């Protein structure tokens, strides 16, 4: 289906935050577009 | 044998930053070579050791605002696709702020210069080491070791992570290009490098930072001029264009044959079905004038274990950048250069000359010249024609 095809190529998780060992968390600060993911 | 190119530690050091499947390990015009799973789902994570000079992602967005065609711009909001339409503007670039306000993507060098977690010797290695140092938060805000691939701008010495992990989008019935047809979410993109364009960015996997020094001494930075690859077969270093499935072209200029040993058909790849290359491929070539004045791209997928001397050559990687030099923001604060691994002096350096090779009938001369090494193979002796 169009998840495990998205996955095959590398669409990567829904994630809305990132941590990094200079800045500590990270998020986005408005809601990305769903398709992005 | 006796292959000058293999005969003691340092020689086998230096051909040893040609070998992709060596160190990079993994693809490189789509790289996509690891797994992790984050909140129960597994997901591709791009995984190659090596930074990918000059490489780019082209996207096929409507030629109009608000739409840049640009892979480093920000990743869109959801308002932002709700006021464009279809497909998504924005590029793959990671958005995300502090509580306070500041970007994690792009990231000034000038603050991981001066910061005491950042240990890497150069510019690069410190943009690469940001990058080994962030890693996806699942759905319980845990930390994961699913890591975002970066680009390196130099010319801007920025450092961006991209939200985005893909690398190839293609097929009408997932993506647009330029905006056809108008239905479809996702513009179609590709990797890219160009003869003119982007040469100051470079592309790699976070992995590049897990070890941030390293990629200095083990991936082929640069293009080495003066020498065509080749193998050592039958006793003397063939190059490229003696191997039967050498593809070989006539360029116009030495970046048109750079630009080749990225994007042609047999690149290393890990697209689709899951393919991990390992970073096997037609990765290698060379730009030469040929003996009736014809400029030349030889490529191939030999891993290199000789060279052949050429001044007028210059042997590239997928990896590699088209620059033939060292740049700044890879010498460290504080490895040898092809001049250096290369080098000889006259009367400590003798000519020699191995066997006749029956079926070409030539042999390999190895000789010092201009206090360099060179590596050539010339007719075979009277005598041993007559075994040819
Ligand atoms: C390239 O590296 C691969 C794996 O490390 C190795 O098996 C192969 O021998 C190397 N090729 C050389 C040195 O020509």
């Amino acid at each position: 289906d169009i998840v495990q095809h998205m996955e095959d190529i590398g669409g990567a998780p829904p994630v809305s935050c990132v941590t990094n060992e200079i800045l500590g968390v990270t998020c986005a600060p408005q809601a990305i577009a769903k398709a992005t993911x | 044998s006796g292959n000058p190119f293999q005969a003691n530690v340092e020689m086998k050091t230096f051909m040893e930053r040609f070998n992709l499947t060596h160190h990079h390990q993994s693809g490189i015009y789509v790289d996509l070579g690891q797994d992790k799973e984050v909140d129960g789902t597994l997901y591709r994570e791009p995984a190659g050791l090596c930074p990918i000079w000059g490489k780019h992602i082209e996207l096929q967005q409507p030629d109009r605002p608000p739409y840049r065609n640009n892979f480093l711009e920000d990743v869109p909001t959801e308002k932002e696709y709700k006021q464009s339409g279809n497909p998504l503007p924005g590029g793959f670039n990671l958005n995300f702020v502090t509580p306070s306000g500041q970007r994690i993507s792009p990231f000034p060098m000038e603050l991981l210069e001066k910061n005491s977690n950042i240990k890497a010797s150069t510019d690069l290695g410190r943009c690469a080491e940001f990058a080994f140092k962030t890693v996806a938060m699942d759905k319980n805000n845990k930390a994961t070791k699913y890591r975002y691939p970066f680009v390196y701008d130099s010319k801007k010495r920025l450092c961006h992570i991209l939200y985005v992990s893909m690398q190839l989008m293609e097929g009408k019935k997932y993506c647009s290009v330029k905006g056809e047809p108008p239905d479809l979410t996702w513009y179609c993109f590709k990797p890219r490098k160009s003869v003119t364009e982007n040469h100051h960015l470079i592309y790699g996997s976070a992995y590049v930072g897990e070890n941030p020094d390293a990629f200095i001494s083990k991936c082929p930075n640069q293009a080495l001029r003066g020498y065509r690859f080749g193998v050592w077969k039958k006793g003397r270093c063939l190059d490229y264009t003696e191997l039967t499935d050498t593809v070989i072209e006539r360029v116009e200029s030495k970046a048109q044959c750079w630009v080749k040993t990225f994007e042609n058909d047999g690149v290393a790849s890990d697209q689709p079905d899951q393919p991990h290359s390992g970073g096997v491929g037609r990765n290698y070539g060379f730009y030469y004038v040929d003996t009736t004045g014809e400029g030349k791209c030889a490529l191939s997928d030999q891993v290199p274990d000789c060279l052949v001397s050429d001044s007028a050559a210059v042997s590239y990687t997928a990896a590699g950048s088209l620059s033939e030099e060292t740049p700044n923001f890879i010498i460290p604060s504080n490895p040898p250069t092809p001049e250096t691994a290369l080098q000889c002096t006259a009367d400590k350096f003798p000519d020699s000359f191995g066997a006749c090779d029956v079926q070409a009938c030539k042999r390999q001369k190895t000789s010092c010249v201009g206090g360099q090494i060179q590596s050539t193979s010339v007719d075979c002796t009277a005598d041993e024609q007559n075994e040819c």
